[PDB]
RNA sequence: AGAACUUUGAAGGCCGAAGUGGAGAAGGGUUCCAUGUGAACAGCAGUUGAACAUGGGUCAGUCGGUCCUGAGAGAUGGGCGAGCGCCGUUCCGAAGGGACGGGCGAUGGCCUCCGUUGCCCUCGGCCGAUCGAAAGGGAGUCGGGUUCAGAUCCCCGAAUCCGGAGUGGCGGAGAUGGGCGCCGCGAGGCGUCCAGUGCGGUAACGCGACCGAUCCCGGAGAAGCCGGCGGGAGCCCCGGGGAGAGUUCUCUUUUCUUUGUGAAGGGCAGGGCGCCCUGGAAUGGGUUCGCCCCGAGAGAGGGGCCCGUGCCUUGGAAAGCGUCGCGGUUCCGGCGGCGUCCGGUGAGCUCUCGCUGGCCCUUGAAAAUCCGGGGGAGAGGGUGUAAAUCUCGCGCCGGGCCGUACCCAUAUCCGCAGCAGGUCUCCAAGGUGAACAGCCUCUGGCAUGUUGGAACAAUGUAGGUAAGGGAAGUCGGCAAGCCGGAUCCGUAACUUCGGGAUAAGGAUUGGCUCUAAGGGCUGGCAGCCGACUUAGAACUGGUGCGGACCAGGGGAAUCCGA
RNA sequence: CCUGGGCAGGGCGAAGCCAGAGGAAACUCUGGUGGAGGUCCGUAGCGGUCCUGACGUGCAAAUCGGUCGUCCGACCUGGG
């Protein structure tokens, strides 16, 4: 029994013609589901509590790992690293925008200081 | 997805029965089936009870309803005639 | 049973009357002390040798006393 | 491995023979017997459903042995009312209190002008 | 046995102090905790017998 | 005396945990156990038995009946009836003999102080006497040991329930404070008055107790079936140690058995909350396997409660078990040494607890008992003195009656019998396997089912084949045989659009090496630990591969019945 | 009628829900999740189609062996 259990584990003596169930009988698909989407599902509950999401990509993720898209832990991570990075892009751009916008408007504050100083 | 054209919530009746009869408790299974929005507690929480009886979920209020839908038709002609009899000249 | 944890309470069952048996039982790191006063038993339990030296002197004369084993 | 057996001439899985299994000291799976489960008691009649808290969920023959803490708590209406309905109950009972004393006083003013 | 819903209305008996509980036929609309009122001058809504 | 059958050793097998096992309900009534006989009985026999004769055996506050009502059965009032009687169970009834209390009288004990008796006043729907469950409701015993036969009953040890308290058994609450004036260095003492039927937390609620009568209200008792999911136990699995045993032709740190803590009390895990406080969301947010939840208050933080059948602790190692040794003819629940240990994991099976959902012209029981709350009629000592009451910790006394053996069945029941028939339940191991399927093993039972020996004729009853043809036999493919599991392709006519459908028709399936993918736990991207699944590749065997077992022949039509 | 007890594993995948794509809108398509049913194969259980098999002075005054129909229900069953 053990010898014959640690060629199991091998993954010998486990073909097709040796199974006499179903796929569903074998491994169920709720319970490969079951498995798969809390795995996925816990993975952001790390990354939201200590660092890496926010709060509003979260919940997008969460109902996109609720649908059927996203496979596995692997994918999951560079999807996540993919949003990531692109947020990040998106607000450096702001950021960028954001200054430029802020320094016109100071110096148009200044100026308009500058010519009621020359007014008065 | 969508899986069935056109029995709808009648496919676990399957093959039998009729195709007039299973359009008929169609709209009447949909009726007992479907969450009503409470007149109360302002939810959708009106679960259908034992027959004739709707309960929502939240604060607990039942209601006496129709057999199948939460308002009969009927059952609003009267509430107006009744109420239009109240305010008929003081009874 | 219940547990006596304080040495004073113990001896106070011990003083009290209505208790015909009490058993010591040496163990390989503490000491039992077994009070059966009425329908209840009472243990203190004490890691100090000395102290269930001076507890066997200090307990009373008109009371019958076994050493289990 | 051990299969075991009942003690009791109750050989039917009823209700009351509601069972489970423990180990002896003695090196041996024995067949135990269970009381029943307890629910704790619940309001008064209209409330959402849920049980009173703070009162030990036994038997009421089991309620001879509880004392006079373990039963019921110590606000007015204690173990009665799951205190939702305390603060319902008062503030009902002011209000109404309350406005039959204004009604009564708009009668009295009509009283005087009438 | 009966697919028209039961109410259990309780009354206040004015004779004596106890709360009688009758079980009366529920009309269409009726909802616990509306004071369903009974008797000669009562005034016409749904659910009070008169 | 006598052995195919009795008993023991050993070998080989069967039943194979949905049993040829361990126990019960109904039923049997001594069949249970020991000793003796073998003329009866057991379809041969017995030295044997459930036969015969003699003698034993059933121990209960905490197991059940007893109590309660369920469907129903039933008597009085009443009505009917020639009549034994019949109808009916709230109807056409003056259908309660009880009580908080007050007054008046009398008796009795230690007539102060209490306990009784009678009369009067006051209060008090019964859903109507009563029966009806050894599976419904129903408080409370568990661990070890003992006999030839008993076991939760007997012995030892450890607990719990229900009643009892009058001269009211002992403690602890209620209980002991504040103010004023005088004396005194102060600590303290004296005199007067007043309070005191408990406290704490903002809360949900908690404690050692917490005055409560007629009356009222509420809860428990008191709930259907089916899915899912999670926690806990038991059993199984793996890694290591310790004790004994098996094999050693060669290898194997190998293989097999065991490796414990009852009820009860305390503490702590774990699970749950439709329980509270702060606080206010939208760029909507939090969570499930599925849902679901949120301004009638989400997330977050902090709390409170319930079950705690899990772990530790008194019980509890002194018993129990394993192993080695030593004394007594025997009697001693002998005597001694060592151990009775660390972990991990789970679409694992069973039981149990909890959350949530679906189903309904099906709403899935009553009563006995017990508790809480609202009311404040009443009771209590009135002060440096202590009560009225206690659902708190103790202590004392009692728990009457009946049943308790055994079979519970291919031999203790019924069927005329030791009859392939019938009869209601709990427990369930390892492997292959989807499986409580079939097959083989373990614990535990058994002698093959009312006979043995010799030979293997016809006919028969069950089973298997057969060259070539393939239904030509036959009323008819009757019987038998083919496909049968799983994975990947591909699936028609018709139709109520749901099906037909596993339609039909094909390919692969073994063994051994690999490769890839699917996770958890630790840190301010790195390291450790294990689960069994899928896919692909190479090599190899006599084309063999669901290798046994498990197991759909299919298609075209007609009539009838959805 | 009351009161209890029980039914291994798989196949089909309804409502509802999630995600993606198309569309101006109505809405449609695809991939999952879900577990509905007087639903299918099939065990125990319950009945008994065929062999008109075995018996047919039998095990039996109706039984036995294969082959069977159904097995979440208009299901089976004990006691009162
Ligand atoms: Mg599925
Ligand atoms: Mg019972
Ligand atoms: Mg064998
Ligand atoms: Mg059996
Ligand atoms: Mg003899
Ligand atoms: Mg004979
Ligand atoms: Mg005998
Ligand atoms: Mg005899
Ligand atoms: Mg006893
Ligand atoms: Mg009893
Ligand atoms: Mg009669
Ligand atoms: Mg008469
Ligand atoms: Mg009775
Ligand atoms: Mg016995
Ligand atoms: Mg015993
Ligand atoms: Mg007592
Ligand atoms: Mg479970
Ligand atoms: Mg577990
Ligand atoms: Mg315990
Ligand atoms: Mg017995
Ligand atoms: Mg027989
Ligand atoms: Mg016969
Ligand atoms: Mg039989
Ligand atoms: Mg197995
Ligand atoms: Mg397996
Ligand atoms: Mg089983
Ligand atoms: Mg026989
Ligand atoms: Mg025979
Ligand atoms: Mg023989
Ligand atoms: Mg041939
Ligand atoms: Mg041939
Ligand atoms: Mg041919
Ligand atoms: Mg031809
Ligand atoms: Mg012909
Ligand atoms: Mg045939
Ligand atoms: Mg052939
Ligand atoms: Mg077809
Ligand atoms: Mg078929
Ligand atoms: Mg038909
Ligand atoms: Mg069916
Ligand atoms: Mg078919
Ligand atoms: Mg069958
Ligand atoms: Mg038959
Ligand atoms: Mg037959
Ligand atoms: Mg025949
Ligand atoms: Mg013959
Ligand atoms: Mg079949
Ligand atoms: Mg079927
Ligand atoms: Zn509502």
């Amino acid at each position: 029994c053990r010898k014959n259990t640690l060629a199991r584990r091998k993954g010998r003596h486990m073909g097709i013609g040796k199974r006499k169930g179903t796929a569903n009988a074998r491994m169920p698909e709720k319970v490969t589901w079951m498995r798969r989407m809390r795995i996925l599902r816990r993975l952001l509950r790390r990354y939201r509590e200590s660092k890496k999401i926010d709060r509003h990509m979260y919940h997008s993720l969460y109902l996109k790992v609720k649908g059927n898209v996203f496979k596995n832990k692997r994918i999951l991570m560079e999807h996540i690293h993919k949003l990531k990075a692109d947020k990040a892009r998106k607000k450096l751009l702001a950021d960028q925008a954001e200054a430029r916008r802020s320094k016109t408007k100071e110096a148009r504050k200044r100026r308009e200081e500058r010519l009621q100083a020359k007014k008065e | 997805a969508k899986r069935t054209k056109k029995v709808g919530i009648v496919g676990k009746y399957g093959t039998r029965y009729g195709a007039s009869l299973r359009k008929m408790v169609k709209k009447i299974e949909i009726s007992q089936h479907a969450k009503y929005t409470c007149s109360f507690c302002g939810k959708t929480k009106m679960k259908r009870r034992a027959v004739g009886i709707w309960h929502c979920g939240s604060c607990m209020k039942t209601v006496a309803g129709g057999a199948w839908t939460y308002n009969t038709t009927s059952a609003v002609t009267v509430k107006s005639a009744i109420r239009r009899l109240k305010e008929l000249k003081d009874q | 049973p219940r547990k006596i944890e304080e040495i004073k309470d113990f001896l106070l069952t011990a003083r009290r009357k209505d208790a015909k048996s009490v058993k010591i039982k040496k163990n390989k790191d503490n000491v039992k002390f077994k009070v059966r006063c009425s329908r209840y038993l009472y243990t203190l339990v004490i890691t100090d040798k000395e102290k269930a030296e001076k507890l066997k002197q200090s307990l009373p004369p008109g009371l019958a006393v076994k050493e289990l084993k | 491995v051990q299969r075991l057996t009942y003690r009791r001439r109750l050989s039917y899985n009823t209700a009351s023979n509601k069972t489970r299994l423990s180990r002896t000291p003695g090196n041996r799976i024995v067949y135990l017997y269970t009381k029943k489960v307890g629910k704790a008691p619940k309001s008064a009649c209209g409330v959402c459903p849920g049980r009173l808290r703070g009162v030990r969920a036994v038997r009421p023959k089991v309620l001879m042995r509880l004392s006079k803490t373990k039963k019921h708590v110590s606000r007015a209406y204690g173990g009665s009312m799951c205190a939702k309905c305390v603060r319902d109950r008062i503030k009902r009972a002011f209000l109404i209190e309350e406005q039959k004393i204004v009604v009564k006083v708009l009668k009295a003013q009509a009283q005087s002008q009438k | 046995g009966r697919g028209a819903p039961l109410a259990k209305v309780v009354f206040r008996d004015p004779y004596r102090f106890k709360k009688r509980t009758e079980l009366f036929i529920a009309a269409e609309g009726i909802h616990t905790g509306q004071f369903v009122y009974c008797g000669k001058k009562a005034q016409l809504n749904i659910g009070n017998v008169l």
